[PDB]
């Protein structure tokens, strides 16, 4: 359940990200070594020895020296460490030393959730954010034709009724986007919908 | 889309 690496690699290639995509990685992703080229990756919070827990997307624009982090719940760094034991200082330091003459970068990280609290669609949301980054690498988080299809909410409000229509609609728009843009998703639509559904993780 | 925070980082 959730999405495998093979699934996410096929979808990212369908979305046109292939020229800049480094691949899928576990939490040891080393960072970007790319002072002159756009690059991006999908990175799990856990190590490969666990089989995967949660997907994030990292992307890098060499001309603005900006590393983007899109994690679908928009957790603070403290909550990423609390919930997922994930920290990414090392990969940011490697990226700045390898890819910027001044050893300085801007980190731009999402602060809102797009995903519902029982959903298993994290990897698919990362693939949609990387279509936006490959096409609008100066404004991938919002104000572009892909990310305008979905709406972030404060992660503190996730279990409140006033945001449930928005989170449902976000996952419906993610699947419609992947039907339009990914022949892999089209050919696997039912299977992936069932494995990643909005309430796939709901307590019983 | 999502709102975001920008932080300058120097190494
Ligand atoms: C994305 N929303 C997402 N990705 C993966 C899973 C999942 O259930 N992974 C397996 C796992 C193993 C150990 C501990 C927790 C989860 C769910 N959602």
């Amino acid at each position: 359940m959730g999405s495998s690496e093979q699934e996410l690699k096929a979808i990212v290639k369908d979305l046109g990200c292939g020229p800049y995509f480094l691949g899928t990685y576990d939490k040891r992703f080393p960072g970007f070594v790319s002072p002159h080229k756009l690059a991006c990756a999908i990175v799990n919070t856990a190590g490969r020895e666990t089989g995967g827990v949660h997907w994030m997307a990292f992307a890098w624009n060499p001309r603005s020296k900006t590393c983007y982090l899109f994690e679908p719940f928009g957790f603070s760094d403290q909550r990423l460490k609390q919930v997922y034991q994930f920290e990414y200082e090392s990969l940011l330091r490697r990226s700045a030393i390898a890819s910027s003459p001044d050893r300085c970068i801007t980190l731009e990280k999402s602060t809102q959730s797009v995903q519902g609290p029982n959903s298993a669609a994290c990897g698919l949301f990362c693939c949609m954010f990387l279509h936006a980054f490959a096409n609008w690498p100066q404004t991938p988080m919002d104000h572009n034709p892909t990310m305008n299809l979905i709406t972030g909410v404060p992660n503190s409000m996730l279990n409140s009724p006033q945001v449930q229509p928005t989170l449902r609609r976000n996952q419906e728009q993610l699947y419609s986007f992947l039907e339009r843009h990914s022949p892999y998703f089209r050919s696997h639509s039912a299977q992936i919908r069932s494995a990643t559904s909005f309430c796939h993780l709901k307590n019983m | 889309g999502v709102q975001s925070l920008k932080r300058r980082r120097c190494f």
